[PDB]
RNA sequence: UAUACAAUUAUCAUAUUAAAUUGUUAAGUGUUGAUUUAACCAAUAAAAAUAUAAAUAAUUUUUAUUUGUUUUUAAACACCAUUAGGUAUAUGCAAAUAUAAAAUUAUAGUAAUUAUAAAUUAUAUUAUAUUAUAUUUAUUCAUAUAAUUAAUAGGAUAAUAUUUGUAGUUUUUGAUACCAUGAUAAGGAUUAUAAAUUGAAAGUGUUAAUAUCAUAAUCAAAAUUUAUUAUUUAUAUUAAAUAUGUAUGUGUAGAUAAAAUAAGAAAUUAAAAAGGUAUUGUUGCCCACCAAUUUUUAUAAUAAAAAUAACGUGCAGUAAUUAAUAUAUUUAUAAAAAUAUAUUUUUUUUUUUU
């Protein structure tokens, strides 16, 4: 069948062992198949998410002098105004990661505060202790949100309650300001936030955009929680998210950030992103 | 990139017929020079038809008046004796110069397969009645 | 190419229908050299001027053993009737051969008095394929 | 903006790549350091433009 | 044979409530700890002394829709 | 193109793409908006 | 709208139908021109070339 | 990578890697060379 | 991202989503957009208009079409408005309703054959626990009519053959 | 079809 | 060789507490004739509507009774054969899926298993997330030839070299006319208008490890068969390298070409639902007959069954070129095919009195 025979490189001063087993194989049913990525220090750094270990005096020193994170990405996506950055969508991707690392905690209060019907007085400091433990479980990744929900409404509140829920309510449904003011109040005296209205505000908002929804405090109880499938980050509950012939052909001709740049061998007629070849005249 | 295949052998005789299909084509090629070459002086000696176009101005005008008075007179010996070929005939009104810038700007003259004709042509089937057996250019009556 | 009717046929491409600039081909090949005018007899591809003197080929340049065919832009002169001598051209399939002398040959070149494409095809040359298309044409009979 | 928006001296068209590199390495001026100081529309002179200079001139 | 497409990774509708319910993290963390070698987390040293009510069974295992589950939901 | 159907108009980029929003259509006349603002207030007066 | 006259209506079908005849031409859809398939793997669906009749 | 070698006065591929002076660098002179000064060798033609 | 969420994207390959395992391909069908049943918005003006082309040519009406041009101005953001709500229906739908194609079709008669089989059950109990599946012969168009006395003229239950 | 076999 | 089923839910043949059985209605003639069918052929065409209550539960019907085969066409449709006819639907006989079972095949000795269902497989007219394909112009398309690829050597205005004139045949073999891996083309189908490109990787003669027939290379003036090419169309027409003699025929067959970009075109459409006996997957796999052989037996045209890798016919099956599966009857080179019932281990299309 005229099967190609392809001889083993042995490594060389300039062509290094893995190098060779990265850039060269000799099974040639695996030619042209496409191109792998790899990461060094920094990239692999953030794709690993290895959470660092407490350790010596300068793990301690860095702890110290670590200072506000939250601040430090916002300038440094602000920084590419500077005239010799440009504003990059990466330091804007930190920024965010930065704004919602709590979030779905938020969220999880949410769901305390609207999606449940007399949850007793949320004042008193039994029901309240039981919502501020739960609450600092859901974050810190000790329990699911799941199991800290159904753990709150299935919390000791008093006996014979529904038979004193029956001198209070008709069919059941308190009132949700002492809910609300409880959900801050937790998030307050619990050192959730870096900034302390952001707890409050985060919670207040994401309630009202709920608000006009359709049938806005029910949810199906696959989608509500963590589980297996999920929905859509746009959809998620009480989320913050809530030519042309030629196009594919012409692909690298817009203004386009790129990553590695295209070369010679691979791109034939593309002249790199800056060219303007229909230039208009400006003073 | 096909490997070319080889060209086949060249054949048997076939020298003395490619030899011989030359030779005459050749003897056959003095007559056919002969006959055109008579063809084409004779076509220099004799008449043609009328160059202008009678259709336009300085032409269409009454033949007892105008230009043709000016032919009539002064030119027609010059005339007569080219047997009335387009281009002395131009030429011969451009040196008359009493008509004389308007030879080649307002007249207007034949197109150059008619103007070809043989004196007392009445039909145009008589552009393609000439001889083809003969390789004047259209040159030849 | 596809076949081979030289040594070149190895080495060539014929790239398509591929145009060149004007008068540049790189194989010239005059299938117009034979083409009869009877008034443009003397200017038509011959010298530019009469008061040329023949070209190189109307000469021996050397002691020479002597040759097989004279080169094509020979022209023809009285002497080459007269002596009543071998006047050979190459042509294809092999030589031309001046044998029936003329004086209506005088003063041309055997470049015009030898025809380059002939209408006599020998059916031993080609491809059964070949004589198929040659026969659309409607130059073979069948 | 594909690259830092400078005065485009500071950038050359690669060869064998698809892309502009400065032709000092990483480092940058910014137009202010072109021009003359405080040059309205950064200007060799703050009269006129290219062509008014040219044809006042003439 | 067409199936419904997501039927591969389509979750045990009875079933897949056991694994999150307070009950069940209240006995696996109790032994865990029971054992002296691992850290309770502070959930645990909370629901301790208040462990959640009895009788709220789901609406899998137990067939009912009248059923009023929930003293908290009703 | 090449025994293939020719796309539908609007698969095409914009004929005009390149000819800035200012110009279709020319908004021309500035001269006449002051003398018709007069016009109207003399009018209303009326 | 540019020019607007006030001009009456002409008859229904003023216009003598044209010299090529429409109707004795067959409309051609499917095999039209050549395309050329995207399936990847496996059987072409029968249903949507060879299924009704 | 052919039997015919790179000629590497003329080709970029050479004269702009990491093992040459690339284009963006600042193109002087790298160091000095006195070569005829140093060690000076006598005139002796091949030819008499 | 888009695995774990089964449904991909929008307008996009298997953005559909469920409604008892069947997946929902008409929306555009239900608000009356784009339907054969299509929700129309203005008749009266439309056809009191062509009565008017339709009577004489002597008189002519720009009368009736400038209120019919007018209807149609409205029709547009009435459009927009439908089709901008039904969005938020497929939306709605997918949080609060859809499976994402995971529980059995109901759509076939052989997934409820469950519930056939009942019924059958029933025929054969009627039939002294019997004949399963098994129905009366059919018999022919004249069949009462064309029969001498002593053969049956009617179809029995299929036990009392 | 039937012949795609080969 | 011996050495521990289930008993809460298991699809092919051992049924069992049940209310049925019986109903005499309908439809038929005016006239000069292309109905039905993807397509043939025989040749009057209209038609057959009514029943609930009630029957008690279990304990000795298992040689009993019972599970869609039915007189009468002088009545049709329908079906089968093709103009001739056959047949045209529960008074004989006829237990039989609705599950009591212990790995597949196999008449209960043959082969070593078999069966199986959700991964994967590009086109089935959806709302303009925000704007247009139905215009214009084109189509006679040809060109290659006359063999030797193997290494260095410096000069006038320089402190002196005849080194002027530098003389050691013969043991290797691939880029060739020839097998002898690589690598860059062509090819418009949904990242849009702002400070902006209407040309792509999936490879088109010459390029780097397979050697074991041969010198094939332009330096002029040369021989049409090759899919892959925009030529000048009627006032004036061959001067410098030599430069194209043939085809006037009503802008005329079929079939074809190009374009939305400094030009000038404007409203009809398109996104979302789908199967695989294969497993880098339709150029995939399989099905029967048709020869040899091998092996067991319960020998039916020509025994049966199991292993099996020829040859020859097809193309039966995988929603698979008239969907499949089961029973029933018929038919037959071979898979199988026709009809009668049930049915989805086949793909779906959806009136809560109009
Ligand atoms: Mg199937
Ligand atoms: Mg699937
Ligand atoms: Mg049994
Ligand atoms: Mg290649
Ligand atoms: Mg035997
Ligand atoms: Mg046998
Ligand atoms: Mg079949
Ligand atoms: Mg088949
Ligand atoms: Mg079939
Ligand atoms: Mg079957
Ligand atoms: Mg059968
Ligand atoms: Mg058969
Ligand atoms: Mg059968």
């Amino acid at each position: 069948a005229k099967r190609r025979v392809i001889v083993p490189i042995h490594p060389t001063p300039n062509f290094p062992a893995h190098f060779i087993k990265s850039a060269f194989t000799t099974d040639p049913l695996k030619e042209k198949q496409k191109a792998r990525f790899s990461s060094g220090g920094e990239a692999m750094r953030e794709v690993q998410d290895i959470p660092k270990n407490l350790e010596g005096e300068r793990s301690r020193r860095d702890l110290a002098s670590r200072g506000d994170t939250e601040f430090q990405a916002l300038v440094e996506f602000i920084e590419g105004a500077s005239y010799d950055q440009l504003i990059s969508g990466r330091r804007f991707k930190k920024v965010y990661d930065v704004l919602s690392e709590n979030d779905d905690m938020f969220i999880w209060l949410c769901h305390t505060a609207m999606s449940v019907l007399n949850p007793g007085d949320m004042r008193s400091r039994l029901i309240y202790n039981h919502l501020r433990i739960l609450a600092e479980s859901v974050a810190s990744g000790e329990m699911t949100q799941r199991t800290a929900f159904r753990f709150f409404e299935s919390a000791v509140r008093s006996p014979a309650y529904r038979e004193i829920a029956k001198r209070q309510l008709e069919g059941g449904a308190a009132t949700r300001l002492a809910g609300i003011s409880a959900a801050a109040d937790v998030m307050r005296r619990m050192g959730l936030t870096r900034r302390p209205m952001s707890s409050y505000f985060e919670l207040y908002q994401r309630i009202v955009e709920r608000s006009e929804a359709m049938t806005p405090w029910g949810f199906p109880p696959l989608f509500q929680f963590e589980e297996r499938l999920s929905l859509e980050p746009r959809l998620k509950f009480f989320s913050r998210a809530s030519g042309h012939v030629m196009t594919p052909h012409t692909t690298l001709h817009g203004r386009r950030i790129f990553w590695i740049p295209p070369t010679w061998n691979r791109a034939g007629r593309f002249l790199g992103p800056h060219v303007t070849l229909y230039p208009g005249m400006t003073p | 990139w096909a490997k070319p295949k080889k060209r086949p052998k060249v054949g048997q005789g076939f020298h003395e017929k490619a030899q011989k299909w030359r030779e005459e084509y050749l003897l056959d090629r003095h007559r056919a020079l002969a006959d055109s070459l008579r063809a084409y002086v004779e076509f220099s000696t004799s008449k043609r038809v009328e160059p202008w176009d009678a259709r336009f101005k300085p032409f269409d005008r009454i033949e007892k008046d105008g230009v043709y008075v000016l032919m009539r007179y002064m030119m027609e010996e010059k005339l007569q004796l080219c047997n009335y070929h387009h281009r002395p005939v131009k030429r011969l009104f451009c040196n008359i110069g009493l008509m004389g810038p308007q030879i080649t700007t307002k007249a207007r003259w034949k197109p150059y397969r008619f103007a070809t004709n043989p004196a007392g042509t009445s039909k145009a089937e008589r552009m393609y009645q000439r001889d083809k057996t003969v390789y004047t250019h259209g040159h030849n009556d | 190419l596809k076949i081979a009717k030289s040594a070149f046929g190895f080495y060539l491409a014929r790239r398509g229908q591929r145009k060149y600039p004007f008068l540049r081909r790189p194989h010239i090949k005059n299938t117009h050299s034979m083409n009869p005018s009877a008034p443009y007899f003397w200017s038509f591809m011959t010298a530019k001027s009469q008061m040329a003197f023949l070209p190189e080929e109307n000469y021996i340049t050397g002691d020479w053993t002597g040759k097989f065919f004279v080169s094509k832009r020979q022209v023809y002169t009285l002497q080459h009737a007269t002596s009543g001598a071998k006047v050979r051209v190459k042509s294809f399939p092999s030589i031309f051969e001046f044998n029936s002398p003329s004086r209506w040959n005088i003063g041309k070149e055997m470049n015009t008095l030898t025809k380059p494409r002939m209408d006599l095809i020998d059916e031993q040359m080609l491809t059964k394929k070949q004589r198929l298309d040659y026969v659309r044409a409607g130059l073979l009979p069948k | 903006l594909v690259r830092p928006d400078v005065p485009e001296d500071q950038y050359v068209d690669s060869w064998y790549i698809c892309t502009s590199m400065t032709h000092h390495m990483g480092d940058y001026r910014p137009w202010s350091a072109s021009a003359p100081p405080n040059a309205f529309r950064f200007r060799p002179f703050n009269e006129f433009d290219a062509k008014g200079r040219e044809y006042v001139q003439y | 044979y067409k199936m419904p497409k997501n039927m591969g990774v389509a979750p045990r509708f009875d079933t897949w409530n056991e694994k999150y319910e307070p009950w069940e993290h209240m006995k696996r963390m109790g032994r865990l700890v029971g054992t002296g070698f691992y850290i309770p987390p502070e959930w645990y040293n909370h629901f301790r002394m208040f462990p959640p009510i009895n009788h709220n069974f789901q609406q899998e295992k137990t067939l009912n829709p009248h059923n009023a589950s929930e003293p908290t939901q009703d | 193109r090449r025994g293939k159907p020719r796309p539908r108009a609007g698969m095409f980029p914009d004929k005009y793409r390149r000819v800035p929003m200012l110009l279709k259509p020319q908004q021309g006349g500035q001269q006449y908006f002051n003398h018709f603002l007069i016009r109207s207030t003399n009018d209303r007066l009326t | 709208i540019s020019y607007m006259e006030d001009v009456g209506r002409s008859v229904k079908n003023p216009t003598v139908p044209g010299l090529m005849s429409t109707k004795g031409m067959k409309k051609k859809f499917h095999n039209l021109y050549s395309s050329t398939s995207t399936k990847r793997m496996g059987f072409s669906n029968p249903t949507l070339g060879i299924k009704k009749v | 990578v052919g039997y015919t070698p790179v000629n590497p006065d003329t080709s970029p591929m050479v004269a702009y890697s990491q093992y040459h002076w690339h284009y963006n660098l600042p193109q002087g002179m790298e160091r000095p060379h006195s070569v005829n000064r140093t060690f000076a060798a006598p005139f002796q033609s091949n030819h008499s | 991202d888009n695995l774990g969420v089964r449904r991909a994207g929008r307008g996009e390959i298997d953005s559909s989503p469920s409604h008892s395992g069947s997946p929902v391909f008409t929306q555009a069908k239900l608000i009356g957009l784009s339907g054969e049943e299509q929700l129309t918005m203005c008749q009266s003006e439309t056809m009191a208009l062509r009565l008017c082309m339709a009577k004489a040519g002597k008189e002519t009406c720009e009368r009736e079409s400038r209120a019919l041009d007018s209807c149609l101005g409205r029709v547009g953001h009435l459009r927009r408005a439908m089709s901008e709500a039904c969005w938020e229906f497929n939306d709605w739908f997918i949080q609060n309703v859809s499976d994402n194609h995971t529980k059995p079709f109901q759509h076939r008669p052989h997934d409820w054959r469950h519930f056939y089989a009942q019924e059958k059950l029933v025929r054969e109990r009627q039939q002294n626990g019997h004949a399963y599946g098994r129905r009366p012969k059919q018999f022919s168009f004249g069949a009462r009519y064309v029969k001498t006395d002593g053969y049956g003229k009617r179809p029995r239950l299929p036990y009392n053959k | 079809y039937i012949e795609r076999x080969k």
